[PDB]
């Protein structure tokens, strides 16, 4: 959206478990889901190649 | 110097000066907040006149314990101005995309202050939130208001939606209940948010404890004088459908104007230890 | 801090007019004027 | 002319009494005091307030230009300058005003007026600020009653 | 709204929430300094995965407390910088001997300032207390160590033993129980001595007490995420040693990382909603 995601607070997941306000809030813009890094420095290099 | 009452019953003398012993505790300060006290007084059960007097002994009750028990926040103030302080100090270390205009915003947060006269206070804490929230966003980099005539609304930042949900909750009750503040369990201190950003966020908590208070109390304060005032233009008329001695020296009584608390203290006291002479101008039982 | 250490100094300079003679003075010496100023807030009642 | 003013108490009463007698090499002299009849002559108050104003105008308007020339950092000495102006003796503790008080709410236009009564009160004080020598003595006389002097100004 | 609890008796529920509502009046806090609360968890008389859920309801409900109270710092920091700057005008005050090696000490102290990051600020306090004591020797000239790589021990200057034993004993209790601060009435100041080295004392004193609050509250915010994850280690496996719904659904609580406290906080407000799904999986009585 037009506002910055920088709050941490937006960002939320989970798994294994049933998530209701999660499949509810689908669509909508916010808040939006990223899952803790399995990802690395070296390893997010090769994604952009 | 007790409440007297005319045609009551024991049982609800009882109803009522336990009301009075407990405003502080019971949650919701307001006697519109209490319906059943307004019933306790017998409307429509008795005689118009009777009436009157009983709830003017409430009104003038129901503000005598707020001029008793006194909103002295100045405790609580006192810590506005040490977290105010504490705020300012951590920016001096981070860089930002503007330093002088950065600085322009500390300054006049540093300069902050309490005069005597309570009625800056409501624009001493706005003052200082519009320099202070503003400079939370510069660190973030999110956009501040750039029109003119449009400051931004003070509202705490990186705080989930649910969170802000609850700690409204919390500031609606002192707006109800500006007594017995009762503490958040979910504090707004964050990892994930900058240092600075706590200390603001706190800062912010701190600034709507005091302006509901300060907002609450002007508005308690002055709708019990509107009605008071009405009793004059209804138990004077009253007095006037019938000519007795006791019905007469009820209406020199309420000559004292309604307006301003300290003379209104004088209508009460006066009215009690004179109660004893006109008790036959209300008809009961 | 116990006194001042006076130095001297003899400057053969092109410049004639005394406004743009103490303007290139205040550079090479900024140092001392530094500490000129440091003594200031540091010692009310004194008056360097 | 700071003390022509107060008057009544002793403690300005001596002190006077002190800069009137002069004390130096040979003969000692006293200097009359320019107060008369307790109001002050029209010139000392012209002078006195010229010296007032740089002393005051001063403090306020020259908030503003320190904070933003101090940004640069480049002699350094301009951010002891920006607390130069708490004007103060004893290291005073947690009143929190630790930067210096800044003007505020003045009208854009006035502002350029203020500096414009700055410079205006220096000119009028600036015969007293300097003495322009008129002669150099060389060899002087016995009994001091001549001296050649060579011609300054 | 509460925490949970599996085998534990109603008169050990209620001990164990009355611990954390006195937490800051008990003297010494730490859990390692109630052995005996650790044995109130149903230690070895439960079944073994019973104790190792009781104790992670322990860990994240004693690190939540911690977040709850947080040892505030914006009192006596800010006395502490005002103080350590009055040491460094008097410092100026007062002839050397080597006028450059004095120098060098108080150069550093006028630059002190507090990042915005918390955990440098025990090396902020320490790079001016060691500034400052290394100064108070060359005030009587005492032998300061020469060697190289030693550094210097902070130490107070010039003061009765008894008084010594007095003014470390306070931060003892400061290393334990951060929370109730009581400053001793005892005053620093020695007419003996110059007021230069009694500045300093009231900054060492300052400065031990900024650092003790810091040091022992990074000793325990450090341990309880340790103690937390060794839970985790062992816990997963002994759900993995039976499959079953409820089993595998506490597997997926626990797959997110313990580290920072804020996600802490989220894996307690979730385990606490849903506990009632997966309470059958652990024995009791």
């Amino acid at each position: 959206d037009r506002q910055p995601l920088n709050p941490a607070n937006i960002e939320a997941r989970h798994h294994g478990v049933s998530d209701v306000p999660r499949l509810g809030a689908m669509d909508a813009d916010e808040p939006l889901f990223v899952d803790d890094y399995r990802a690395t420095d070296d390893e997010w290099t090769l994604q952009k190649v | 110097m007790s409440l007297q009452f005319i045609g009551l019953q024991r049982r609800d003398v009882v109803a009522l000066v336990n009301f009075l012993r407990h405003l502080t505790q019971k949650p919701d300060v307001d006697l519109e907040a209490h319906p059943k006290i307004l019933k306790k007084c017998g409307e429509k059960r008795l005689h118009r006149r009777t009436v009157l007097f009983n709830e003017l002994m409430l009104w003038l009750g129901y503000y005598r314990e707020l001029r008793f028990h006194n909103p002295d926040l100045s405790s609580v103030l006192e810590e506005f101005e040490v977290r105010c302080v504490a705020v300012a100090r951590r920016g001096y270390t981070y860089p930002f995309g503007d330093r002088g205009k950065a600085r322009d915003h500390l300054a006049v947060l540093d300069r902050t202050e309490f005069d005597t006269d309570v009625r800056h206070d409501a624009e001493i804490v706005e003052r200082a939130l519009v320099s202070a929230v503003i400079l939370a966003k510069m660190s973030v980099r999110e956009t501040l208001v750039t029109a003119i005539g449009q400051t931004e609304p003070i509202a705490f930042v990186h705080l989930k939606d649910t969170e802000v949900q609850r700690i409204e909750e919390n500031l609606e009750g002192v707006r109800r209940n500006m007594f017995c503040v009762k503490p958040l369990d979910l504090n707004l201190d964050r990892h994930a948010n900058t240092a600075l950003v706590n200390a603001v966020n706190k800062l912010v908590y701190t600034g709507r404890l005091i302006m509901n208070v300060r907002r609450s109390w002007e508005e308690l304060e002055r709708k019990c004088l509107a009605r008071i005032q009405e009793r004059c233009k209804l138990l004077v008329k009253e007095l006037r459908m019938c000519l007795s001695f006791d019905s007469n020296y009820c209406r020199n009584i309420l000559k004292h104007a309604v307006e301003n608390g300290d003379s209104a203290d004088t209508l009460l006291e006066l009215l009690i230890e004179d109660f004893d002479i006109y008790v036959d101008s209300f008809p009961q039982s | 801090g116990p006194e001042t250490r006076p130095g001297i100094y003899v400057l053969t300079s092109s410049i004639a007019h005394w406004q743009t003679l103490v303007d290139v003075a205040r550079g090479k010496f900024a140092r001392e004027r530094c500490s000129f100023v440091n003594r200031r807030i540091t010692r009310p009642r004194q008056i360097p | 002319g700071l003390f022509s003013l107060d008057r009544s108490y002793e403690e300005v009463k001596a002190a006077v009494q002190q800069l009137q007698t002069i004390t130096f090499r040979d003969a000692t002299f006293t200097i009359p005091d320019p107060v008369i009849d307790q109001h002050l002559l029209i010139d000392m108050k012209t002078a006195c307030l010229s010296m007032s104003m740089v002393a005051n105008l001063a403090s306020e308007l020259t908030m503003t230009y320190v904070r933003k020339l101090a940004l640069e950092d480049s002699s350094m000495l301009l951010v002891k300058c920006q607390e130069l102006l708490m004007r103060l003796d004893r290291e005073r503790s947690v009143g929190e005003p630790r930067t210096p008080a800044r003007p505020q709410h003045v009208s854009p236009d006035d502002e350029i007026a203020r500096l414009s009564a700055l410079f205006v009160m220096l000119r009028q004080l600036d015969d007293l600020i300097r003495e322009q020598v008129v002669f150099t003595v060389c060899d002087v006389s016995p009994d001091n009653k001549s001296a050649t002097c060579i011609f300054k100004g």
